[PDB]
């Protein structure tokens, strides 16, 4: 099997900048190297082929080089649109080959998340079972760290993590943090805290709620 | 005609067990009728002398067919079969290679026929028209089944292929003998005439466009030639009458004879004689490829499709000289313009067949 | 136009069988070779195999030489691919593509997902408690995939952040934010709705304050 | 395809027995599946013989083997498929002198078509490339091998063998045949055209250049022609039931039988029929050279590189009437200007092949 090996894994732009994606052979595949344009939930679609040759709908931003075994995608002018995933794909031979993939994602102005906790609905307590919510909402960058803490002692098991893709208005990631607990555990105790850690401050963001 | 080329690509498993399957132009519908005929036949002698025959009787049987078994012999079958065959098959694809095609004087024609107005264009119609009556002209005298689509001169006009004037011109010209040659005449004076009109240039290209005449006449000849001289009728009689001689031989010799007798050679009684079945099929199917070939333009499964070539070549033909003249496509740079060294891509199915180059035996491969 | 139109989205459960289609229009369908894709989330692209519409040659993987099988039907300008011995790795997105030198035509794609869980209706729970005031849903214990959530039948787009789904006990779980100026609520009557298809429920939540 | 030209180069001790360990295009790797069908087949029934069969049953199994083998007669198969064989590889060699080479039309593009600017750049370039296209239309048309890289006329596009405008004017001409002489065409309009604005000197010179076309074209259609006109299917349907027959014979009659029973012929028990399996590769590798070259454009080991051909047919074509033209090396004196009678130096292990002039057999060696 023929390796294709691709980099950055992700790279961080901002509209107006230029990048190359890069990707690179186990052996000689001379000129037969084909670069794919995928945004998140869709098909991927055709943007160089053949190493060089743009595909038709391809505007003159976007241009293939190299030959072999190192080859390389150059998106000058950055624009909105371009913004997603980019892979590559040899053709010589059977099996053709895809690369790892690179997410490009948009660079902006660092913000503080937005830390909202909230306590489990009446309805879902009858039903025998309690969830306590805790979103974070519209920061950057995407590295975040959300803790829970039930009457001060740290609380891991039971919590389930959720994130979003950068956002497409602001360029901002949000993520949603889950306690779930059984109606018994969850009356026996007063304090249900949500404790955040970002890179927008050294204090955690926390926000709880008292049973009291 | 039967064309089974791409089932017959690779050398795979069933390459040529899966040809024994097919009925078209095939060894069973060739030899359906004679094989039955065979077969009561040998079952008829089978069932008098089982049933019919006294004991007497059947013990001079079977010294009859001890002596007819002894003379069914194979080895000179083989040879005068093999050789009959060869010289059929050597014809037969002589003949193909003798039926003439348009495209070297409808490339001619096509470029060297000077002018855009109707007259240049009904010169070069005409020019190719000509040529292709010369061949219709021979194919409906050598084919029957071109012969029954033009059973008369009157089907050449009504079909297209020829002008009610020009079979008016045709009819003028007294001569007891085969006017396909007429058309290749008028060709080479319509060209003369063309040139002198100033439509064609120089003599070095009217003489070109009169060579690929020439030619197209030595190919009308070869066919003429080939349905005239047919192969010599006692070489034909000579080799069915070996064949018979070979079946008449099995029709009684292979019979099965008594087990109880212990004749050496005949210790079991099957009742149906396989392997001489299968004797027959090969060389009755043997002859009936020598039979079927021996006029490749009658109207056998894999005889010519040559009504089919004529109706290709009419189309091509003139669609070449007409919408073809001088008229090209835009000029553009290749894809490989700045490219001295094109590497034109492979296919996934296909990668494997992108070799280095093979520069001679002599150098080392490093 | 070249589209290559695929089956819809599959469910079945771990050991069966699942044989999704891809129909072809706008070129003809014996000329290009037919390739298969499996995309999976945080992997890379792999490539299951490809079949000659012609011949029906097929030439597979050898990663999926005992999973997939390939076949077409030419009067139909449709492809098939089917995955047996199924298990929860052969949860994926499968496309179609048309070859000819490079992918240039991909299908939509076909999700099939592979677990032993029931269709479940989702059970869905308001969220209630400093100039914009934050609300949401909590839509749990719900199968199999997707949900619809809009807030006021869709009017209320701006500022919702619906997060993708996970996985619970064999059964999703996802949340649903908004945020809202804290002078049109509880002034005006926020309600998230919740639309189920896999069991057709539509179950609406107003989302009133704590008492 | 599978040149092994070098190792026989010199009849040594083992030139051809050093062949028999080769596997690529071999007879092992065309048999592998037939023989052990066989091999199944033979054991099968030897072992039903030696353990199902009762004392009565073997006894008529022993009368049975020996009527099928006194029907495994090899003089009959080797007569029809030595000349099967005989007509596959003379078909096979005429299909390959029969696959186009641009260098003659090469030469004289690169020489004749005058202009060492940019549009006597693109005269020559696009002259070439009509001719190429020619051949790959009609190599995509006969090779399973090129087809599954030109599946479609998109593909010889996107390969940069045709321009898109190319095949705007393909698609323009209505015809319901093969298009493969198309750019055989336009090249003699292209070729006239040419000569009009001055960029080819006389007609001598364009005839010249018209004539090495039609050359290529009669190649195109000699492609066509074998790949339109199989070997009969009854004479193939022949040949394959005439080595099946013998092979039929073989399993039962080739059976090794009691050897207490003493029969004539069967003395000895060697469970491995060694030469009957000898004779299978004989003769199944022997039907197999004609099963293999019977289509030599499809993708067995031996068949043709027609791919390989045409990459390089591209880059020379356009190299020779490109970069080379009117461009020559430096005109020196040679190395012999002053000696009428070279003596060219010998290396150290040729100077035995350094021979007096043969001047012929009449002439007393003095
Ligand atoms: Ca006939
Ligand atoms: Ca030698
Ligand atoms: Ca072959
Ligand atoms: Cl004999
Ligand atoms: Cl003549
Ligand atoms: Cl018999
Ligand atoms: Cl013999
Ligand atoms: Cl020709
Ligand atoms: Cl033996
Ligand atoms: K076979
Ligand atoms: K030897």
């Amino acid at each position: 099997d023929i390796q294709m090996t691709q980099s950055p894994a992700s790279l961080s732009a901002s509209v107006g900048e230029t990048v190359t994606i890069t990707c690179r052979a186990s052996e000689n595949i001379y000129s037969y190297l084909t670069w794919y344009q995928q945004k998140q939930g869709k098909s991927p679609q055709l943007l160089v082929y053949n190493a060089k040759t743009l595909t038709e709908g391809v505007p003159s931003r976007f241009s293939g080089s190299g030959s072999g075994t190192q080859f390389s995608l150059k998106i000058n002018s950055l624009q909105p649109e371009d913004f997603g995933g980019y892979f590559c794909q040899h053709h010589y031979g059977t099996p053709p080959t895809f690369g790892g993939g690179t997410k490009l994602e948009v660079k902006r102005a660092d913000a503080a998340p937005t830390v909202s906790i909230f306590p489990p609905s009446s309805e879902q307590l009858t039903s025998g079972g309690a969830s306590v919510v805790c979103f974070l909402n519209n920061f950057y960058p995407k590295d975040i760290n959300v803790k829970w803490k039930i009457d001060g002692s740290e609380r891991q098991n039971g919590v389930l993590n959720s994130w979003t893709d950068q956002d497409s208005k602001d360029s901002t990631y949000s993520m949603s943090s889950t306690l779930t607990l059984t109606k018994d555990e969850y009356e026996r105790h007063n304090s249900y805290t949500c404790e955040a850690t970002h890179k927008t401050s050294t204090s955690p963001i926390v926000k709880s709620f008292n049973r009291n | 005609t039967v064309t089974y080329t791409n089932r017959v690509a690779d050398a795979r498993l069933g390459t040529f067990s899966q040809l024994l399957l097919q009925w078209k132009g095939s060894i069973y519908k060739l030899l359906y009728s004679e094989f039955l005929i065979f077969i009561s036949l040998y079952f008829a002698i089978s069932l008098v002398y089982r049933l019919i025959l006294s004991e007497s009787q059947r013990l001079m049987f079977e010294k009859l067919a001890l002596y007819c078994n002894s003379y069914a012999e194979l080895a000179p079958v083989s040879a005068v079969l093999g050789a009959y065959v060869s010289l059929v098959v050597s014809r037969w694809w002589a003949q193909y290679e003798s039926i003439p095609w348009p495209d070297r004087i409808m490339n001619l024609v096509s470029c060297n026929v000077d002018g855009e107005d109707e007259y240049g264009r009904l010169l070069r119609r005409t020019l190719m028209r000509y040529s292709n009556l010369c061949s219709v002209l021979i194919l409906r005298s050598v084919s029957t089944a071109v012969y029954k689509r033009f059973p008369s001169m009157e089907h050449v006009v009504r079909a297209g292929l020829m002008t009610p004037e020009e079979h008016k011109k045709f009819e003028s010209l007294n001569s007891p003998h085969n006017k396909f040659w007429i058309p290749c005449v008028w060709f080479s004076n319509l060209a003369v005439k063309a040139r002198n009109e100033g439509r064609i240039r120089d003599s070095v290209l009217l003489q070109g466009i009169l060579n690929e005449l020439n030619t197209l006449r030595s190919q009308c000849g070869r066919l003429y030639g080939y349905d005239w001289i047919s192969i010599p009728l006692v070489y034909t009689q000579v080799v069915t009458v070996a064949v018979y001689s070979f079946f008449l031989a099995c029709l009684i010799g292979r019979q099965f004879l008594d087990p109880e007798k212990a004749y050496p050679g005949h210790e079991l009684d099957l009742f149906v004689p396989v392997f001489t079945f299968l004797q027959f099929f090969f060389y009755a199917g043997w002859l009936k490829v020598a039979e079927q070939l021996i006029n490749p333009f009658g109207e056998d499964d894999d005889d010519f499709e040559t009504n089919w070539l004529i109706d290709r070549n009419l189309q091509v033909s003139l669609m070449a000289v007409d919408e073809m003249h001088q008229d090209l496509p835009i000029l553009e740079k290749d894809l490989y313009w700045n490219e001295p060294d094109p590497q034109p891509p492979y296919t996934a199915a296909t990668a494997e067949y992108k070799r280095p180059s093979f520069l001679g035996s002599t150098f080392d491969i490093s | 136009q070249v589209q290559l139109q695929q089956s819809g989205p599959e469910l079945v459960r771990p050991g069966a069988s699942v044989k999704m289609s891809c129909k072809a229009s706008g070129y003809t369908f014996t000329n290009y070779w037919m390739h298969w894709v499996k995309q999976r989330p945080g992997q890379a692209l792999e490539w299951i195999g490809m079949i000659d519409p012609s011949k029906s040659e097929t030439t597979l993987n050898q990663k999926f030489r005992g999973k997939a099988t390939l076949n077409v039907d030419k009067s139909s300008n449709t492809a098939y691919m089917q995955l047996s011995s199924l298990t929860s790795e052969d949860s994926a997105v499968y496309y179609c593509a048309r070859e000819v030198y490079y992918f240039d035509y991909w299908g939509q794609g076909t999700t099939l997902t592979v677990s032993s869980a029931k269709t479940t209706p989702p059970s869905v729970y308001p969220l209630a408690p400093n100039s914009m005031v934050t609300l949401g849903c909590l839509v749990k214990g719900y199968f199999p995939e997707p949900v619809t959530v809009t807030w006021n039948s869709g009017s209320l787009s701006s500022g919702v952040h619906t997060f993708p789904a996970v996985l619970q006990s064999d059964l999703y779980t996802l949340s649903s934010s908004v945020t809202v100026p804290s002078s049109s609520w509880p002034s005006e009557t926020v309600t998230c709705n919740v639309a189920h298809p896999a069991s057709s429920t539509k179950v609406d939540k107003k989302i009133v304050p704590r008492d």
